């Protein structure tokens, strides 16, 4: 389950408790040397045995510290170098998952998959194992050299330690099943977040502040907080205050006057528990503190390894120019929900294709599935006869082009998102694929120039970002393009204008427009009108006009 | 801790000041029970041991008590961390809605990000995890050290010696650790957005190639987050080094100390042993600090971005009132003039709305007409100039009273992640479902309840991408007209939107039964047919109004950008 992803790290984890368990030797190691100075130190005992055992005690006292640093340093390295490798095993696996697979998980999950779920093996790979080892060698190393010294406070050493092993149990028990609950509560929170300020508009007109679903939730999380936390740190606190120095050292000499002052113990017996019996505690207060985090850890690893045995978009084995040909295909979202319904299409080059019909009926999922976002269902997909199955990313996205209908933007320069398709162009192609997508203009009056920054807050308009998009896809310079509402929001002037240079670009070039504006696909040599997710009626403006099907229903809505 | 002083509310100031007595009690507490241990095994080990009954009576008087104060000392920090947590991210909530547009830079929405993002168990247990120990763990060693002088002033005077270089090495470990920790925390900020992105832009980055991690930005933030996290990693070595030298100078001026003053004969050999174990309690502190230091830095980052949030510049808002049970206002721009940044998208531009008449916004991109829809909301502010509803600046007007008067149908529509029946209830929650299935219909939603799989309570996605862009655009104009605001702004309803939808709900529009004051936004004439009078706005100033009929006949700019 969570082994396959931790597998990597077999051989540095028992390094780590060998290692850890010898460190730990070594800090003991002091004061049973302490110790032994003080039974003779009474004995008054010649100064240089004095003086061997004080100095050893200290130089053994800065070889643990040294070494404790030393193994945490390396041991945060490996930390930091597997996690880093993880998160470029996360990016890889979602560049190739369905792409479905974003649309019904989210943005807030998949910053909470990639970097907080990596960072909840923290505590598992690099203080788990050392604890554990700690946890169990020095309280087992300790009580028997104790035991062995005087059984009697022994026993009353091993009460605090059953206490504090009942406290973590019932700590543990209690907090699973929160534990268990909080990465959907951070995720959920995520997600709240994020629309609170992406959606802020909005949020301000309607409902206001008060009104919003962002603080509806905010109120259940905090009140889960407080139900997890409250008895969480309730029995956190309490194993301190067992396991507490001073409460070992308290109980050792309850135990220890009533036999020194009475006949029963001799006080040179009470030096090793006064020096060893305190300093088990802190190590135990170790899992104590961490089974949390390797609860969390474990989830954490389940979250990511069932990523990535994800299915993803495979590319297969089996293996005109410009020709992109649906046969037969058939495609559903959800299980039992089919979006397209038995399409059988051939784009083929010179041929600019219009792909128009009601709202919701397929046309987008139509230009999804040509760029193999999702795999189709039924039928196939082929492009110059190559199934786009059998086509790698690179060989599939260097045949065909999109404008998506959503113009998203990403954050960094005007040329950086301009020039996504190819960074490496150079400034000159930036400049003219933009004054093809007549956006050049607009960008000459920013204040940095190509070099302005597109962040939230300092975004282009409707308009304006739509065209950047096109001066992307115009950049690639795609044997075939899909269009997928260009010219949305622009207004009729510029409209005209990208559109001539859009047909300028790609005659040689093979074109699929989804268009609502039905006077700017009427030049189209090829006309579908998708309706209900299948084709209905195809042919030409003058073709579909005269037959007088749902074509010429919008038609006359549109006047 | 002096940052975390401003985010306690002013109600719990009486909280804070009892945490503050108590956990200065629980340090003394503690001292005096590692000290009292001198004369207990002072005595223990004298001909007569029975006199140490007196030393250990107070000893666990002094650890029962420490065992109250504790536990008090975790309740008052367990109630004032989550009392910062309630109260801080309630006025982000509150507050966020008021700050002013511009503010939300990529920067600054980021920062907003990250500090509601802290809404975590991280930030709820501060008090605890961190404060208490790193306050009991500084104090310790000082207060055994003022302890130590009621037994012997000069080895009193050689502890609090030593407490001086671990404060010494707390700040050189601060000021060499902090500019690395510094640039961490900004890369790690950067991952996280780059990450948002790269889930938000799947179907753009993927097209164009930028997504693997050797291409892609997120690739390239990974591989600036880690080069800064192995440099943090580095820059702490120093610290480790410190502390554990600090350890060892404390340790061999204690012991040194101790040695002096037993080979003089001013300290006894049990004393000197008892000094062994307050040694031994004296340097876990030592290293107890080395351990919370690190965290400390990014504690006071987050309390910094948390602070940046609060400190976000909140629009201009009054108390005037509108006197309308809902009715229809005027509207008016009176000598308008709106910039982002250095850009000028409004100078001079002044027109007069009449309260019952439908309006009508057009012109090339870019031109400033979703501004004027924005201002005409209150989401934006004049720099110079002031806008008017019903004669009443809306800069003077309630906040309450100025969302309560605007419904706006947005460029973009935004949808959140949920049903689609949610969405569309977000209009007016209270709405009666006769009131709400009206607008429903009037949206053409109908539409999309008897096609859709599950109707009303379809799933939305993030935004309203598990929709298609016609359908998102029709459920944000019902939750628009849902609202009994008396004023509509309309901004671009028919984008996305095929020619059978877009007839049907632009009928609808002007079909909406209340009376409104109706603004209109379009590029498309067929979706302005019942607008009474136009705004050509080119250039972000009015260049022409007039009526449809009359400025067609004109044959002005209206003719040609029509044609
Ligand atoms: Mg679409
Ligand atoms: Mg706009
Ligand atoms: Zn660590």
């Amino acid at each position: 389950a969570g082994s396959r992803l931790l597998a990597p790290l077999k051989k540095p984890l028992i390094v780590s408790g060998v290692l850890q368990a010898l460190i730990t030797l070594i800090e003991l190691a002091p004061f049973v040397l302490l110790v032994e100075l003080a039974r003779l130190l009474l004995g008054g005992a010649e100064a240089e045995r004095l003086w061997t055992l004080g100095l050893t005690a200290v130089s053994l006292i800065g070889l643990g510290a040294v070494l404790a640093a030393a193994m945490t340093l390396w041991l945060h390295r490996v930390d930091a170098r597997f996690a880093h490798e993880l998160r470029g095993r996360l990016l890889t696996k979602l560049s190739r998952l369905p792409l479905g697979w974003f649309t019904r998980r989210g943005s807030a999950s998949t910053k909470q998959l990639v970097q907080d779920d990596t960072l909840a093996l923290h505590y598992l790979i690099t203080h788990a194992i050392p604890d554990a080892v700690a946890a169990v060698v020095a309280p087992v190393a300790v009580l028997v050299y104790l035991f062995v010294a005087d059984w009697r406070v022994a026993l009353v050493l091993f009460i605090p330690v059953l206490v504090y092993l009942v406290l973590m149990s019932v700590m543990t028990i209690q907090s699973g099943s929160k534990i268990a609950q909080a990465p959907r509560w951070a995720e959920r929170m995520g997600g709240e977040a994020g629309a609170f300020l992406e959606g802020q508009p909005v949020i301000r007109i309607f409902g206001g502040a008060a009104a919003s679903r962002f603080r509806r939730r905010l109120d259940d999380y905090i009140d889960f907080l407080v139900s997890w936390q409250r008895p969480f740190v309730g029995k956190k606190t309490l194993m301190d205050l067992v396991t507490r120095p001073a409460t070992f050292l308290w109980i050792i000499l309850v135990a220890g006057v009533p036999l020194v002052v009475t006949g029963r113990m001799d006080p040179v017996n009470l030096l090793p528990f006064l020096l060893l019996g305190t300093t088990f505690g802190a190590r135990l207060l170790g899992i104590g503190y961490g089974l949390s985090g390797i609860q969390t850890g474990m989830l954490a690893a389940r979250r990511i390894q069932t990523v990535l045995d994800e299915p993803e978009l495979v590319v297969r084995d089996r293996t005109r120019p410009g020709t992109v040909e649906l046969d037969r295909v058939s495609f559903e979202y959800r299980p039992g929900v089919p979006v397209i319904r038995d399409v059988t299409l051939t784009l083929r080059p010179g041929t600019v294709t219009a792909l128009v019909g009601p709202s919701g009926s397929g046309k987008s999922t139509l230009a999804a599935l040509v760029a193999r976002f999702h795999d189709v269902t039924q039928g196939a997909i082929r492009v110059d006869g190559r199934d786009i199955r059998t086509l790698t990313a690179d060989e599939l996205y260097r045949r065909v082009g999109f404008v998506l209908q959503d113009a998203q933007l990403v954050h960094g320069s005007v040329a950086e998102n301009i020039a996504l398709a190819e960074p490496d162009a150079g400034l000159e192609r930036i400049r003219t694929a933009a004054r093809d997508a007549q956006i050049h203009d607009r960008i000459t009056r920013m204040p940095d120039g190509y070099d302005s920054v597109l962040g939230a807050g300092s975004a282009l308009s409707g308009g304006e970002r739509q065209r950047v998009t096109i001066a992307r896809a115009i950049l690639a310079d795609t044997p075939v393009l899909v269009l997928d509402e260009a010219t949305a929001f622009a207004d009729p002037e510029s409209e005209y204008l990208v559109q001539q240079a859009i047909n300028r670009l790609t005659r040689d070039r093979t074109v699929l427009v989804i268009a609502h504006r039905l006077h700017t696909i009427t030049h189209a040599d090829q006309i579908v009108v998708l309706d209900d997710g299948r084709i209905v009626e195809v042919g030409t403006h003058d073709e579909l006009l005269a037959a007088g099907g749902r074509y010429r229903g919008l038609w006359d809505s549109g006047r | 801790i002096r940052t975390l002083l401003r985010l306690v509310p002013a109600e719990k100031r009486g909280a804070v000041a009892g945490y503050a007595v108590l956990t200065l009690l629980s340090v003394l507490l503690r001292a005096v029970g590692a000290v009292l241990l001198i004369p207990l095994l002072a005595a223990l080990f004298s001909d007569t041991p029975s006199d140490a009954w007196l030393w250990l009576g107070w000893l666990t008087a002094v650890t029962l008590a420490g065992w109250v104060t504790d536990t008090n000392t975790a309740r008052l920090g367990f109630d004032l961390g989550f009392a910062v947590l309630s109260r801080t991210q309630h006025d982000m909530a509150d507050r966020l809605p008021n700050v002013a547009m511009s503010w939300f830079t990529p920067d600054n929405t980021a920062t907003a990000r990250q500090a509601i993002a802290a809404t975590g168990p991280e930030l709820a247990g501060l008090v605890v995890n961190l404060l208490t120990p790193l306050i009991g763990a500084a104090l310790l060693p000082a207060a055994i050290g003022v302890a130590l002088l009621f037994v012997s002033v000069p080895l009193g005077l050689a502890a609090l010696a030593g407490v001086a270089v671990l404060f010494g090495a707390l700040a050189l470990s601060g000021r060499l650790s902090r500019a690395a920790d510094k640039v961490a925390g900004e890369t790690n900020s950067a991952f996280t957005e780059r990450i948002i992105e790269f889930a938000r832009t799947q179907q753009a980055l993927r097209a164009a190639r930028r997504v693997e991690p050797a291409r892609s930005q997120v690739g390239s933030a990974l591989a600036a987050q880690h080069g800064a996290g192995l440099r943090l990693l580095t820059m702490q070595i120093p610290g480790q080094v410190l502390f554990s030298l600090a350890g060892q100078v404390a340790l061999i001026g204690f012991a040194g100390m101790a040695v002096w003053l037993t080979v003089r004969g001013q300290l006894g050999v049990p004393e000197a042993i008892a000094l062994i174990v307050v040694l031994v309690r004296y340097l876990e502190p030592f290293a107890a600090i080395a351990d919370l230091a690190p965290a400390l830095e990014t504690t006071r980052a987050t309390l910094n971005r948390i602070q940046a949030v609060l400190d976000a510049p909140t629009l201009p808002a009054g108390r005037r009132r509108l006197d309308r049970t809902g009715a229809a206002p005027s509207i008016e721009f009176d000598d308008v003039r709106f910039s982002y940044g250095d850009e000028v998208v409004l100078d001079g531009v002044s027109f007069t709305l009449r309260p019952g008449n439908t309006t009508a916004i057009v012109g090339p991109s870019g031109s400033g007409k979703t501004t004027i829809l924005s201002l005409i909301a209150g989401l934006q502010q004049p720099a110079s100039g002031r806008v008017l509803l019903d004669g009443v600046d809306v800069t003077t007007l309630d906040p309450e009273a100025r969302r309560a008067a605007v419904s706006v149908v947005f460029q973009h529509p935004y949808l959140f992640d949920g049903t689609l029946r949610d969405n569309v209830l977000v209009g007016d929650p209270e709405a009666d479902p006769d009131d709400v299935t009206a607008a429903m219909r009037l949206a053409r939603v109908d539409e999309l309840l008897d096609r859709l799989p599950d109707g009303d309570a379809t799933v939305v996605g993030e935004g309203g991408t598990a929709l298609s862009g016609g359908e998102r655009q029709r459920v944000s104009i019902a939750r628009a007209l849902l609202k009994p605001a008396p004023v509509l702004l309309v901004d671009e309803a028919t984008s996305a939107l095929d020619n059978a939808n877009e007839a049907a709900v632009v009928d609808a529009l002007t079909a909406d039964p209340r009376p409104r004051t109706r603004v209109i936004v379009a590029h498309r004439l067929a979706s302005i047919r019942h607008a009474d009078r136009v705004l050509f706005v080119e250039a972000g100033r009015v260049v022409e109004d007039g009526a449809i009929d009359e400025l067609l006949a004109a044959g002005g700019r209206f003719a040609q950008f029509w044609a």
